[PDB]
């Protein structure tokens, strides 16, 4: 029922990945949606793509080629307009590829694509792969008589982090861990 | 096709694909038999040392 | 902190620095814990293993943790299957699940003390109070299923349409209530042009003669 | 099996069902749903009045169409009539407004 | 004879809508520009059967018309199979071959 | 126009304003007994109306513009 | 004839995640449709 509510929250979206296994890459979780906040190249405070863009195809190979990992985007929820939502917050309309336009009946739609394909359904150690940097996340750790340095946190996030910048396999670390390699090393 | 050129092309394009797609295939002369269903020669040793 | 123990359920007791100290929880003593009396958690910290409840993490992180939450596990069920569906869709399913709010302290607002109301109104008499000097009121969002929360719509015609139509004209007679045939069923019940797609401008020219 | 016009019911004043009766397609709640997410309000609308059970809007339709005249003059369905004097014999005043 | 004449010209252009229950998303309704045949089944585009979930082995179909010029309009303008290529619920395109081609 | 409308939804910007607006200049033609500005080859009012449309011939605005300028010769001739 | 009547009816209330549950077939189909779609 709106084109803008010029409103400037929004959701982070990331890639999903659980374990070392990627599940969904970032573009495909930002194409067609408005960007909340200028995505900044992560070298530098240089703008890459500025406030209010719909993410086509050409953004997101552009996304790719700089190697953007975490874009915030403006979502339904986080929508100021009252009774009813605006056209910049929800995004593309997904079955004719432009912006959405005024006076769609977008519940019935969302009703529909998530009930139709509910006729098919049913009724100890880390591993990397890849070269990289590892990085620690929440980590609270102490050294250990064997020369291995255990951890002290439940909440320590392992991160194979590549010279880029871009993060392809997280693991989590349990409490009390030995890790045969420490922080800051390279693997 | 969709992406780079427009509605339609695509259109144009799907009508000719399937087309060719159907004449080909009457072509081919591709059939099904029972010999096309080939055993290999390692399952009753497989199922032996099992 | 380990309170009283083994007084019917071993009570754990959190002491902010400078806040409420007696707050505390009654864990059971079978479940297994993850906290020590040495460690200082901070709000979202996970006492004890299991799935999480979505009341949970909506009064305690936000709407966009809960949100996510939601999307993620019903992607997770999706993908198994080999199915794509966009994010948009269980996005505004769950903003109508998150439609009512429950008011902490009434303010300069003419609200109760604890009623449960729509989310709407309170943001725009809170957006008007602002304007004006006041003070608005505070609330706390509440979730809510998809079947409760289909059933607090203001349209007893549309309401029995899909709901129990005995009790829905019985409280609407009581009451006395009005309809004012504003959504989708109401006027497909009427014979009428649904306010959307190429009918949704014309009730706008309505809505320039009434007010 | 097709209808243009034909024979309809007594209390709802709409088309019969079956090939014996040479009645009509049902236009259930899902094709309703379908036209909704299309946005095709005037579809929907000419299903629900024209084509089923408002008695002037048939005829004038039939004459427009004959004329070569393709406009219709919607009006109020019947049933909901039926349903207003239904609702009324149980001792609950209900009525339309202004 | 000539009602056949009449009736060849009546149908120019003039949409229908070909609908198959159960209708579970907004494909299952369609529209299409008739062409005149003999017998009595009615024939289907093979590229469109993915989308009303259809195969011949039985199956059924409804077909209603549109009366007046803004139903017509809506018609070719929203429900026509050539503007309805890609999915509603992910994007993808949803006339894709299958099997033979 | 009779394949594909995208043309149209171009020059209009919306599906729904596009379709009202071919309704009201292909009811112009039928009942109305105005003149079409394209060459009709064998079309019915409502191509013709997106054929136009889709040339730049016709939108709201024109029709407005269009609609006062025959009230005002209604109105002068019936002095 | 009068007989006595006092077996439960099902309404809207029963949630969906119960209508999973069950292993019993609906009285009456929810959905707008037949025996056969
Ligand atoms: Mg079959
Ligand atoms: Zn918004």
């Amino acid at each position: 029922t709106e084109d803008d509510c010029g409103t400037h929250e929004g959701i982070m979206m990331t890639p999903v990945i659980e374990g070392g296994d990627v599940k969904e890459p970032l573009r495909d979780r930002v194409l067609g949606r408005v960007t909340a906040e200028d995505v900044l190249k992560p070298g530098t405070a240089d703008i890459l793509v500025p406030r209010n863009t719909l993410l086509h195809e050409q953004w997101c190979d552009l996304l790719e080629e700089n190697s953007v990992d975490a874009v915030k985007v403006r979502s339904v929820v986080s929508c100021d307009t009252d009774f009813g939502v605006c056209a910049h917050c929800y995004g593309r309309d997904l079955a004719r590829g432009h912006i959405i336009n005024k006076g769609e009946a977008i519940g019935v739609i969302a009703a529909q694509s998530i009930g139709e394909p509910g006729t098919q359904l049913t009724m100890s150690s880390i591993q990397v792969k890849n070269k990289g940097s590892i990085k620690l996340s929440n980590v609270k750790s102490v050294v250990n008589s064997s020369g291995k340095l255990v951890i002290t946190s439940r909440n320590t996030e392992l991160k194979l982090i590549d010279e880029f910048g871009r993060t392809k396999e997280s693991y989590k670390v349990p409490y009390g861990a030995v890790l045969a390699k420490g922080d800051g090393e390279q693997v | 096709c969709y992406r780079i050129l427009g509605l339609k092309p695509t259109v144009i394009f799907a009508d000719q694909i399937m087309y060719t797609g159907f004449a080909y295939a009457a072509r081919s002369g591709a059939s099904v038999g029972i010999d096309d269903m080939v055993i290999p020669e390692k399952k009753h040793e497989i199922i032996s040392e099992a | 902190s380990f309170g009283k123990e083994t007084k019917g359920k071993r009570r754990l007791v959190i002491t902010p620095v400078d806040g409420s100290d007696p707050y505390e929880e009654m864990i059971p003593k079978w479940r297994q814990l993850n906290v020590f009396e040495g460690e200082r958690v901070e709000r979202g910290d996970v006492i004890s293993d299991g799935p999480e409840a979505p009341h949970d993490i909506l009064r305690l992180r936000g709407v966009h943790a809960v949100t996510r939450y939601i999307v993620n596990e019903v992607q997770d069920v999706y993908r198994l299957q080999g199915v794509k569906i966009n994010d948009k869709h269980i996005e505004v399913i769950v903003r109508q699940m998150l439609r009512k709010a429950t008011i902490v302290n009434a303010g300069s607002s003419d609200f109760l003390e604890g009623e449960q109301v729509e989310y709407s109104r309170v943001k725009i008499a809170n957006r008007e109070l602002e304007a004006n000097g006041k003070v608005g009121a505070t609330y706390s969002r509440d979730l809510l299923g998809i079947t409760k929360a289909s059933l607090a719509t203001e349209s007893f015609i549309s309401a029995a349409s899909f709901q129990e139509t005995t009790r829905v004209l019985t409280e609407a007679a009581v009451a006395g209530k009005r309809d004012e045939l504003r959504g989708l069923k109401e006027n497909v019940i009427v014979g009428r042009l649904i306010p959307a797609g190429t009918g949704y401008a014309y009730h706008q020219d309505r809505m320039r003669r009434r007010a | 099996h097709a209808r243009s016009t034909g024979s309809y019911s007594l209390v709802t004043q709409q088309p019969l069902g079956g090939k014996a009766q040479f009645g009509g397609q049902r236009f259930g709640e899902m094709e309703v749903w379908a036209l909704e997410a299309y946005g095709a309000a005037y579809t929907l609308q000419e299903m629900l009045t024209v084509k089923s059970d408002d008695v002037n809007g048939r005829t004038k339709m039939y004459k427009n169409i004959v004329d070569g005249n393709h406009q219709m003059e919607p009006g109020m369905p019947e049933s909901f009539n039926v349903l207003l004097k239904e609702i009324r014999s149980l001792g609950i005043n209900i009525e339309l407004e202004d | 004879a000539v009602v056949w004449d009449i009736l060849d010209e009546v149908i120019r252009e003039h949409p229908v809508l070909l609908n198959r229950a159960p209708t579970l998303h907004r494909l299952g309704i369609q529209a299409f520009e008739p062409v005149l045949i003999e017998g009595k089944a009615i024939q289907l585009h093979p590229l469109v059967c993915a989308a009303y979930n259809a195969d011949f082995d039985g199956d059924q179909m409804a077909v209603h018309v549109p009366l007046t010029l803004e139903a017509q309009l809506e018609a070719r303008a929203l429900m026509m199979s050539t503007n309805n290529i890609l999915s509603p619920a992910n994007g993808e395109p949803i006339i894709v071959p299958s099997q033979d081609v | 126009a009779r394949v594909t409308v995208q043309d149209a939804v171009e020059k209009i910007g919306n599906r729904f304003d596009l379709v009202l607006v071919a309704a009201r200049r292909a009811r112009q033609m039928q009942v109305g007994g105005k003149d079409p500005l394209v060459p009709e080859e064998n079309d019915k009012t409502t191509v013709i109306a997106l054929r136009e449309i889709e040339e730049g011939l016709i939108n709201n605005q024109i029709l407005d513009v269009r609609e006062r300028q025959e009230q005002q010769e209604q109105e002068a001739a019936e002095l | 004839e009068e007989i006595d009547t006092r077996e439960t009816q099902d309404s809207e209330t029963l949630d969906t995640a119960d209508a999973l549950e069950q292993k019993e077939m609906p009285e009456e189909l929810p959905l707008d449709a037949s025996w056969d779609t």
